[PDB]
Order: structure tokens, then C-alpha cells, then sequence
């Protein structure tokens, strides 16, 4: 695994219509990314960095924040090496756009992609 | 530098780094357990996982390696402890950013590497007493490895220095240091939440063990059946007769000093080592210095040995001398309105002053009053209005108005008659840590004069595996157990008081008696070598 650095990009992020479910992807590339957690944050705008989930290594272990809770599941994908949320029974209060963290040697951020939700 | 000093520099070392680690292991147990959201028994399971790997090899390493390049093996050792405590810090590293979000009167699988790096410290442990030691006694003259031995348990109390200065700046600083920036955290470390940085304490002792394996690596190996062995070592009488004696001797020594601070904050009142680092350094490379310096033979040391611990009882009997009154506790040991003592502790009666407002019986909130008479909870002492609490109902008096508030709060300290005896208590605990030191090297030192010249590891090993087993593990339990059966108020937990009388007699007669019992061994044991040499 001879590489600079890991770069993670989103995918699936998309405009929906009032309580319905999304399908975000987080792919990393680079370093082996067999050991390490991977997060979701959000950020609303007018508000920092707040965490939704996360997933651990072999996906034995699933911890949510309370404020989304019984709805988001996140899951895991050893071999093509990406993580997954499902997201359903949505609320506009959710309306952010969704970063990807792991922390293989430095902590490493994705670029976003816009969870936009509207009301209905 | 005629070589030997070179591995004699190396192994002073190892012994700093090992020493270190197991200082880093008791220290930074608190932040893992805050951190990793690990439960009680899981985190002295995660506690013991050291224990289990030394102890599940540490004779057959000892024994197979005695043969083999033996600075070479224990620089291995020092490199697997150096991987363990990388491996013990690497959990940090990939996890992410941690998250952390007056009883008045009414009228989660990473731990597993915290885990495994720990059992190759055991294993860092376990090539380094039984191999470096004898390693030692072959090749260094006559009489001078007691004196090496002297010094390089001397040196070896230079690794809790710096660990305890490392552990309290490590722990002073946050977890996530050089991640996130240092304005955004509103906690504080006196917080229950704060984890500081264990990470960086299991990476200094990691990187530090490493760089102590080098210098094994390049040493040469000499300056210029099992059962059958193991067998031969349990079939000698003398030697399972010094054996049983030191685990006594040994599980008199940890069943104090592990509970010489709670003995201190029971007894004297005062809560929870600048000037005894120095005395203990002093007494064990004098203790090396007076075998090494007199030729002392065998039975000598073992005169010598006898004679420390003799001297380290005799003050030790003194310590029934100097016990102080017992606490007067309402509720306790005497009932609420101050009147009448009680017969036993458990399902006191309640009193008419503390009878109205309802608050909880096993809330533990210490205060005392003017009269000194310690209260176990502000609705209990009758106290109904606080700025100090005032209004107390629960203190008779003869008409004194005055005499009716200013209770502080906390254990208020005893009488200045026993202040003194604790100062008493503190000198005579330093001349025992000094006579314990001058004692010290024999252990080790009769040990590969026992046994044949061949079997030196085997038995080092053997012994290291009964102190470790028999008397660093049971033996706080037993102590803890007996000393337990004297609580007085059980905290639903352990308890929060002792019954001062009880606790004292129990904890300072098992180790006396424990201690009177290698002490006749002494009598039995040099009387089997005056008869055999
Ligand atoms: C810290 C160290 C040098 C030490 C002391 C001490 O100086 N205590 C000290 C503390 C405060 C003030 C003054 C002195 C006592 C020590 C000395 C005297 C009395 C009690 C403990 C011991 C020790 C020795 C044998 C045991 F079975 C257990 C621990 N040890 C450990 C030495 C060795 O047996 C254990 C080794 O194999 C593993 C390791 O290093 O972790």
C-alpha cells in the first residue's frame, strides 16, 4: 500500500421530497483502511461541526448521536472499502451537507456533497 | 567499560524501562477505562492481561533461554515491550475525535489492542529478571554481583520518577492534542469526562523500550528435560523452604503498601514519597554494599537477610502503640442525638431529631459540629439551612443557644495528640522501607547459591512466577477481603469508613502474624544450612 495520502469522496447526495430516504457512499483510496473508523458529520449552515455516526473497523460496532437515532443505520463494506448511510423518515431540520472522517495517521476529511432536504 | 559494565549499563536500562511500563500500566488505567466506555471487570480483566502473559511463560523462557544467546534474548524481549506499547498507544491513532456530551433537611472492541500489547509487555517482562540476572552472577568476580544488583535496583527507581512526572503532564494535557484546537474544549481536567493523553505515555515508554533494545543486540554472549530440571528444583528442600518464606515475607510487604494510604486516611484522619525514594535508593545499594564489602557467604547473607527483617518487625510491632481514638460518628458507632452508643453497626435506630425531615439513610455527606462529633449527612445532623450549615438540630445541649450551628463540611481532622503519632507512624514506614531495601538483594541473591550453577534461570524464573502469582495477585485479595470484613459503613461499592480499632488489629496482625511465621522459617532455614554446609 504505497501511497501519499487517503482520499475519500461522497456519493449519492441528492435533493429529496419531505420524509423520504437517502443513500450516501463514502469511498477512501490510498492507505488500507482495514483498522480504522470511519465517521458522518454534518454541517448546517450557521452551526459548526456536529457528528451524526459512525461505523468501526469490521462493523462490530455501530454508534449513533442522539439526535438522529432509529432511522440512520450505517454500514460497511470491507472489500470495495466503503461506507454506506441509509437515511429515511427524514425532517428539513436535517437539511446539511455530510462529511466522511477516518483517521488512518491523520485525521482526513471528505469534500461534501449537499443532503439538501425539503419541506413537505 | 571492561564490557560486562556495558551490558551492566543496558540492563540498568531494560530495568528503567520495564520499571517505567508497569508505572504507565497503574497510571494510565483511568483515562483508557474514561475513554475506551469499558466496564469494571473488563478493565481489570484488560489489568490482569499482564499477569496472564508473564505468567504463562515466564519459567519455560527463563528455563529454554539459559542455554541460548542470552543479551541477545532479552534485547527481543525489550523489543516486544516496545511493541506492546506502541500497539497499546495505536488505538488512538484511527478511532476520531472523543465525545463527551447538597442533601438538605426538607420540613467498544479496540480495547482488545489496549489488551494484546499489554500481554507482550508480559512478555517484556519476562526474559529480563531470570536471564539478565543470572547472566550476571557467571561472568561477574566474586562478591560483586550483589553490589551490580544493588545499583541496578538503585537506578531502576529513576523509571517511577519519571513516569509519575510524565503521567501527571501527560494527563494534565487533553487526548486529542495537535488535532483539534485547544479554545474549543469547555471541559476542565478536574472534570469526570477529561481523558488526557494516555497515547502519549504509552508511546514514550514504547519508544523508550525500543531504544533500550539496541544496545542488547550488539553484546556478545560471553565478556571473554523440563520436568527433570523443574523437578530438581522442587525436590530441594532448602529452596521450597526460602520460596514459601519469601512469599510470606513478600505478601506481607504489597498487602501493607497497598493499603498504607487507606490505613493513613482511617486511622490519622490525613487524606491521600519526595524524601523515601532516596532512603529506599540508599538502603538497597547499601545493602549491596555490606554483602559485598563484609564476604558475606551464603549463610551469611542469610544471617544478614534475617537479621534486616528482624530489625524491619521489630519496629513494625510498634505500630500498635500509636493508634489514635476512634471517630465519633452519629449513626455509626454511637446513636444520632449523641446519648447512647449502639451495640452493633448494622440497622442502627433512628433518632427523634432526625426523625421529621426524610432524606436518604445511605447518603454519605461528612460534616461535624462544634462538639467535634462527625455527622454523616447534613439531613441527619439536623442542619436545615446552609450558606457551612446552619440550624442543627441533632447536637444536645443544656440550653446552649450558641452551640446550634457552624458545621462545616468534609471529615474535620482528629486531635493533635495522635498528630504527632502520625509523624511517628511516617518515621518508623521510612526506617521499614529502609530496613525492606537493606533486606532487598539477598532474595535474588540466595537463590543462585541454592541451586546448581546450571539451574540458576530455571529457579529465578520459578520464583519470579510464585512472588508474581502467589503474592502479587492473591495477596491484596485476602488482604482486601479481611480487611473488608471490618467496614462499617457499606457504600450501594466499597466502603466509605472503617471501624478504626478492628481495621487497624486486622490489618496490622495478618502481616504481622505473616511476617512472625518467615520469621520462624528464618530459624528453620539457617538452621538446615548449618547442618548441610
Ligand atoms: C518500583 C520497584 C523498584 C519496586 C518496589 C519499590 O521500590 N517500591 C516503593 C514504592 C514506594 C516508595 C518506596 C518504594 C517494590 C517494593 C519494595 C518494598 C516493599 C514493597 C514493594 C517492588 C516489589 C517487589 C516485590 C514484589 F512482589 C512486588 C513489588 N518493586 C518492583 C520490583 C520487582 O520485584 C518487580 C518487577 O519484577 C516488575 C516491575 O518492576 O514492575
Amino acid at each position: 500500500g504505497s501511497s501519499s495520502q487517503v482520499q475519500l469522496v461522497e456519493s449519492g447526495g441528492g435533493l429529496v421530497q419531505a420524509g423520504g430516504s437517502l443513500r450516501l457512499s463514502c469511498a477512501a483510496s490510498g492507505f488500507p483502511v482495514n483498522l480504522s473508523y470511519m465517521h458522518w458529520y454534518r454541517q448546517a449552515p450557521g452551526k459548526e461541526r456536529e457528528w451524526v455516526a459512525a461505523i468501526s473497523s469490521w462493523g462490530w460496532h455501530t454508534e449513533y448521536a442522539d439526535s438522529v437515532k432509529g432511522r440512520f443505520t450505517i454500514s460497511r463494506d470491507n472489500a470495495k472499502n466503503t461506507v454506506y448511510l441509509q437515511m429515511n423518515s427524514l425532517k428539513p431540520e436535517d437539511t446539511a451537507v455530510y462529511y466522511c472522517h477516518v483517521r488512518v495517521g491523520r485525521s482526513y476529511f471528505g469534500q461534501g456533497t449537499q443532503v439538501s432536504v425539503s419541506a413537505g | 567499560c571492561n564490557g560486562l559494565k556495558m551490558f551492566l549499563a543496558a540492563l540498568s536500562l531494560s530495568f528503567i524501562a520495564k520499571t517505567l511500563g508497569a508505572i504507565i500500566m497503574k497510571s494510565s488505567i483511568i483515562h483508557i477505562e474514561r475513554r475506551f466506555e469499558i466496564s469494571s471487570s473488563l478493565v481489570g480483566f484488560i489489568d490482569g492481561s499482564f499477569e496472564i502473559g508473564n505468567l504463562l511463560v515466564i519459567v519455560f523462557v527463563s528455563y529454554f533461554g539459559s542455554k541460548l544467546h542470552r543479551p541477545k534474548l532479552i534485547g527481543i524481549g525489550c523489543f516486544i515491550m516496545g511493541i506492546g506499547g506502541v500497539l497499546t498507544a495505536l488505538p488512538h491513532f484511527f478511532m476520531g475525535y472523543y465525545r463527551y456530551s447538597l442533601s438538605t433537611c426538607l420540613i467498544s472492541y479496540m480495547w482488545i489492542y489496549v489488551f494484546m500489547g499489554n500481554m507482550l509487555r508480559g512478555i517484556g517482562e519476562t526474559p529480563i529478571v531470570p536471564l539478565g540476572l543470572s547472566y550476571i552472577d557467571d561472568f561477574a568476580k566474586e562478591g560483586h554481583s550483589s553490589l551490580y544488583l544493588g545499583i541496578l535496583n538503585a537506578i531502576a527507581m529513576i523509571g517511577p520518577i519519571i513516569g509519575f512526572t510524565l503521567g501527571s503532564l501527560f494527563s494534565k494535557m487533553y487526548v486529542d492534542i495537535g488535532y483539534v484546537d485547544l479554545s474549543t474544549i469547555r471541559i476542565t481536567p478536574t472534570d469526570s469526562r477529561w481523558v488526557g493523553a494516555w497515547w502519549l505515555n504509552f508511546l514514550v515508554s514504547g519508544l523508550f523500550s525500543i531504544i533500550s533494545s539496541i544496545p542488547f543486540f550488539f553484546l556478545p554472549q560471553t565478556p571473554n528435560g523440563f520436568f527433570q530440571s523443574f523437578k530438581s528444583i522442587l525436590t530441594n528442600p532448602l529452596y521450597v523452604m526460602f520460596v514459601l518464606l519469601t512469599l510470606l515475607q513478600v505478601s506481607s510487604y504489597i498487602g501493607a503498601f497497598t493499603y498504607v494510604f487507606k490505613y493513613v486516611e482511617q486511622q490519622y484522619g490525613q487524606p491521600s514519597g519526595v524524601i523515601t525514594i532516596p532512603i529506599f535508593a540508599s538502603g538497597m545499594f547499601l545493602g549491596g554494599y555490606i554483602i559485598k564489602k563484609f564476604k558475606l557467604n551464603t549463610v551469611g547473607i542469610a544471617k544478614f537477610s534475617c537479621f534486616t527483617a528482624v530489625m524491619s518487625l521489630s519496629f513494625y510491632l510498634l505500630y500498635f502503640f500509636i493508634l489514635c481514638e476512634n471517630k465519633s460518628v452519629a449513626g455509626l458507632t454511637m446513636t444520632y442525638d449523641g446519648n447512647n452508643p449502639v451495640t452493633s453497626h448494622r440497622d442502627v435506630p433512628l433518632s427523634y431529631c432526625n426523625s421529621d425531615c426524610n432524606c436518604d439513610e445511605s447518603q454519605w455527606e461528612p460534616v461535624c459540629g462544634n462538639n467535634g462529633i462527625t455527622y454523616i449527612s447534613p439531613c441527619l445532623a439536623g442542619c436545615k439551612s446552609s450558606s457551612v450549615f446552619y440550624n442543627c438540630s441533632c447536637l444536645e445541649v443544656t440550653g446552649l443557644q450558641n452551640r446550634n450551628y457552624s458545621a462545616h463540611l468534609g471529615e474535620c481532622p482528629r486531635d493533635d495528640a495522635c498528630t504527632r503519632k502520625f509523624y511517628f507512624f511516617v518515621a518508623i514506614q521510612v526506617l521499614n522501607l529502609f530496613f525492606s531495601a537493606l533486606g532487598g538483594t539477598s532474595h535474588v541473591m540466595l537463590i543462585v547459591k541454592i541451586v546448581q550453577p546450571e539451574l540458576k534461570s530455571l529457579a529465578l524464573g520459578f520464583h519470579s512466577m510464585v512472588i508474581r502469582a502467589l503474592g502479587g495477585i492473591l495477596a491484596p485479595i485476602y488482604f482486601g477481603a479481611l480487611i473488608d470484613t471490618t467496614c462499617i459503613k457499606w457504600s450501594t461499592g466499597s466502603c466509605r469508613t472503617y471501624n478504626s480499632t478492628s481495621f487497624s488489629r486486622v490489618y496490622l496482625g495478618l502481616s504481622s502474624m505473616l511476617r512472625v511465621s518467615s520469621l520462624v522459617l528464618y530459624i528453620i532455614l539457617i538452621y538446615a544450612m548449618k547442618k548441610k554446609y
